[PDB]
């Protein structure tokens, strides 16, 4: 049980750091059934609630795009 | 080219990360008559 619980944590974070079009959103909306630990209750349910909603959104950071010599170009396109 | 780049940096990239009288009338009349300013 707990082994697949930490496996669930690992796979969830792995798909999170992965960026896909048909990403874990389909998995999560079907992962409404036990995507999180259940060996001792209490922590199990709250961890399930935390993992269900994947937790927030805010963009920040300069020169973080593909081919940084275009990141300044991306910065260049900010004046018109 | 670098001077022109400095100029264009002067406004854009203002932040960090710069991508590395009767007497006077009489005198004038005398000057005009003399033709010397």
């Amino acid at each position: 049980e707990q082994r697949f619980n930490n496996f669930l944590k690992a796979l969830q974070e792995k798909v999170e750091i992965k960026q896909l079009n048909h990403f874990w959103e389909i998995v999560v909306q079907d992962g409404i059934t036990l995507i999180t630990k259940e060996e001792a209750s209490g922590s199990s349910v709250t961890a399930e609630e935390a993992k269900k909603f994947l937790a927030k959104d805010k963009p920040s950071g300069d020169t973080a795009a593909v081919f940084e010599e275009g990141g300044d170009v991306d910065d260049l396109l900010d004046m018109i | 080219a670098y001077n022109c780049a400095i100029s264009v940096i002067c406004c854009v990239f203002n932040e960090l990360k710069f991508y590395q009288s009767t007497l006077s009338e009489e005198m004038s009349q005398f000057d005009f008559s003399t033709g010397v300013q």
